[PDB]
């Protein structure tokens, strides 16, 4: 029972994460790179500071990590290996976190209501701020789901402890790279 | 229509994720407590005035001192939470939560929230604290902590029974209006 609830939550929330990053890219970012509208000079050609490497994190989850997690759906005791297999990809959350204060300040000081208007226009419940925190939330949530799997999988579950070790190492290294 | 960003902080032991699921779904999640509560918004009316309440969780961030503050900018109100049956979590209000919230958000209102009210009277819980020479946190302890951190209210609640749960979030909204 419990390992199945956990795996289902891991997958459902991964899909919701991919959906969230997609929505972020195809609205807030697309309005900047599009040339549909005009962009405050304060943020012109600064989409790389606002969005950091969120495109590359999205490509990872959308192209690879959701598809590979899904293949572990009936193997929750083994899913820790998915995080070991793809550990180097998670380094791009270190990049993202480092850039996040610079993103927030530039939005604050220079974007005015440019993103609030896009939000109203598309009828999104989530602000650009709400979307851009999601990689920071997600990267610190995997370790919680792996810890829950350890509470209810056999000692045939070092195909969890190694995974959790990776997913504690990544947020700590992101934390340690902040200024 | 006024939009309110409310960020929930405190130790793992508070049950922050369970608090937000129980509030937003109007039911204790019972069978399975989800680990993920994604950024949430709903229209909720307080004193006749409709308001858009945004709720962010911070579960998973408890060990990442430099990551947690990324969530703090532009917060309208904080819930600083402790478990009424975790004296360690209560002391962490003073030692950990208040300092960083005040450093980053010096003018932002704080509601002090004691969670797990349902367990303050629990024989097994009380006995486990007694074996460590501890007791649950009582109402005047919360009042004294609230006063010290400048909290605008001290509120006690249970996600299990829903006792005081709606009041927490009503008073978070009132702290901003
Ligand atoms: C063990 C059952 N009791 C609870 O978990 N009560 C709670 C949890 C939170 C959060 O607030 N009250």
């Amino acid at each position: 029972r419990k390992k199945e609830f956990i795996m289902a939550e891991l997958l459902q929330t991964e899909k919701a994460y991919v959906r969230d990053l997609h929505e972020c890219l195809e609205t807030y970012l697309w309005e900047m790179t599009s040339g549909v509208e005009e962009i405050p000079p304060g943020i012109l050609n600064k989409e790389h500071i606002i969005f950091g490497n969120i495109q590359e994190i999205y490509d990872f989850h959308n192209n690879i990590f959701l598809k590979e997690l899904e293949k572990y759906e009936q193997l929750p005791e083994d899913v820790g290996h998915c995080f070991v297999t793809w550990a180097d990809k998670f380094q791009m959350y270190v990049t993202y976190c480092k850039n996040k204060p610079d993103s927030n300040q530039l939005i604050l000081e220079h974007a005015g209501t440019f993103f609030d208007e896009i939000q109203q226009r598309h009828g999104l419940a989530n602000s650009i701020s709400s979307y851009l925190i999601k990689p920071v939330q997600r990267v610190t949530k995997y370790q919680l789901l792996l810890k829950e799997l350890l509470t209810c999988c056999e000692e045939g579950k070092g195909e969890l402890k190694d995974g959790l070790e990776v997913m504690l190492s990544v947020p700590k290294k992101a934390n340690d790279a902040m200024h | 229509m006024q939009a309110i960003k409310c960020v929930v902080v405190g130790d793992g032991a508070v049950g922050k994720t369970c608090l937000l699921i129980s509030y937003t779904t109007n039911a204790f999640p019972g069978e399975y407590i989800p680990t993920v509560f994604d950024n949430y918004s709903a229209n909720v009316m307080v004193d006749g005035k409709p308001v858009n309440l945004g709720l962010w969780d911070t579960a998973g961030q408890e060990d990442y001192d430099r990551l947690r503050p990324l969530s703090y900018p532009q917060t309208d109100v904080f819930l600083i939470c402790f478990s009424l049956v975790s004296p360690a979590s209560f002391e962490n209000v003073r030692a950990k939560w208040y300092p960083e919230v005040r450093h980053h958000c010096p003018n932002t209102p704080i509601i002090l929230v004691g969670t797990k009210l349902d367990l303050r009277d629990d024989k097994d819980t009380i006995e486990k604290l007694k074996e460590k020479k501890l007791t649950p946190i009582t109402y005047p302890q919360g009042l004294a902590m609230a006063k010290e951190i400048g909290a605008v209210k001290y509120l006690e609640c249970s996600a299990l029974t829903q006792r005081g749960l709606k009041t927490v979030f009503d008073e978070a909204i009132r702290a901003v209006l």
